[PDB]
């Protein structure tokens, strides 16, 4: 069942009752990247 | 949402439309707004 | 459409006093004849207020960060300042919320929104009809939509006394968005009058978005156009206040603790 995902790459933790949706090309120094560049991934990940 | 034990009576309030409780001086309820269109004081000291 | 006009000018950040404003009801619980303390995110007394003297040579609409709740005010005539844009990154990827009027009722929508560089109310000066309310251009991965109760409202340009003074508190708390409201007619030349105006707990919104940045929504008169009316912005602070209720059940005085040693003595 590869239809459900989560996110594991956030610049910081969360305030309570707050929801991130936007697939930002996560890079640890700002940096709008083009994944598959190095340290520039997608934060989305499946379940299996 | 409130229980308790007391003696009820009509009020003398200038109560507000959003308010519901009375908590008069320090968490002592003393006046409530009835869910069926009234406003009653609360002498919870019955006698003792 | 990024419909950005030409004469967009900013002042030199005129500073005003927050003298006794921003005091509101922290809870929905009546009391009477007390001196109640509370530690809650309030506007401080006296502090610096970033004035926006928006006139016909000053089209005040920049991007402003939110920063833990704002105090907002508007010295207006006939309800020009409807509409707030509350977003995270202020763009199409931002899960943002928009607070407007359809000249009849309050419309609040939270979704992903392609934010143009200057959408506006194309409001005619003699008429005041929102014909080019082009705000809902696109709508995808949408979450929330609310419509309030309809009530009487004016749109077009007026003048005279400072009859309309809006004072709002926009406060983020636990995912909820608190919106507080209170009204009073005034008469100044162009500055913030001193005096306290209590607010009331109108709106609690369960959205839970990354509230970081915000803008306001103007009415460009039919080329933009404004009136002799302005609006004010200040930042809140996690401090502690004392309130003095009357016998009637109304705030008649508020005292800060973190302001002056005399003030902490009074609230101590």
């Amino acid at each position: 069942n590869y239809n459900y995902k989560y996110r594991y790459l956030r610049h910081g933790k969360l305030r309570p009752f707050e929801r991130d949706i936007s697939n930002v090309p996560f890079s640890p120094d700002g940096k709008p990247c083009t994944p598959p560049a190095l340290n520039c991934y997608w934060p989305l990940n499946d379940y299996g | 949402g409130l229980t308790g034990t007391g003696v009820l009576t009509p009020s003398s309030k200038r109560f507000q439309p959003f308010q519901q409780f009375g908590r008069d001086v320090s968490d002592f309820t003393d006046s409530v707004r009835d869910p069926k269109t009234s406003e009653i004081l609360d002498i919870s000291p019955c006698s003792f | 459409r990024c419909t950005t006009f030409d004469d967009v000018q900013a002042p030199n950040y005129t500073q005003h006093t927050s003298s006794m404003r921003g005091v509101y009801y922290p809870d929905e619980i009546f009391r009477s004849d007390t001196l109640y303390l509370t530690q809650d995110l309030f506007l401080p007394f006296y502090s610096n207020v970033t004035g926006f003297h928006t006139i016909n040579h000053t089209f005040g609409n920049p991007v402003i960060p939110f920063k833990d709740g704002i105090y907002f005010a508007a010295t207006e005539k006939s309800n020009v300042v409807r509409g707030w844009v509350f977003g995270s990154t202020m763009n199409n990827k931002s899960q943002s919320v928009i607070i407007i009027n359809n000249s009849t009722n309050v419309v609040i929508r939270a979704c992903n929104f392609e934010l143009c560089d200057n959408p506006f109310f194309a409001v005619s000066k003699p008429m005041g009809t929102q014909t080019h309310t082009m705000i809902f251009d696109n709508a995808f991965n949408c979450t929330f939509e609310y419509i309030s109760d309809a009530f009487s409202l004016d749109v077009s340009e007026k003048s005279g006394n400072f009859k309309h003074l809006r004072e709002f508190v926009f406060k983020n708390k636990d995912g909820f968005l608190y919106v507080y409201k209170g009204y009073q007619p005034i008469d100044v030349v162009r500055d913030l009058p001193s005096g306290f105006n209590t607010l009331k707990p109108i709106f609690k919104l369960p959205l839970g978005i990354n509230i970081t940045n915000f803008r306001a929504i103007l009415t460009a008169f039919s080329i933009w156009g404004t009136s002799a009316a302005a609006y004010f912005v200040g930042y809140l602070k996690p401090t502690t206040f004392m309130l003095k209720y009357d016998e009637n059940g109304t705030i008649t005085d508020a005292v800060d603790c973190s302001q002056n040693p005399l003030a902490e003595l009074k609230c101590s």
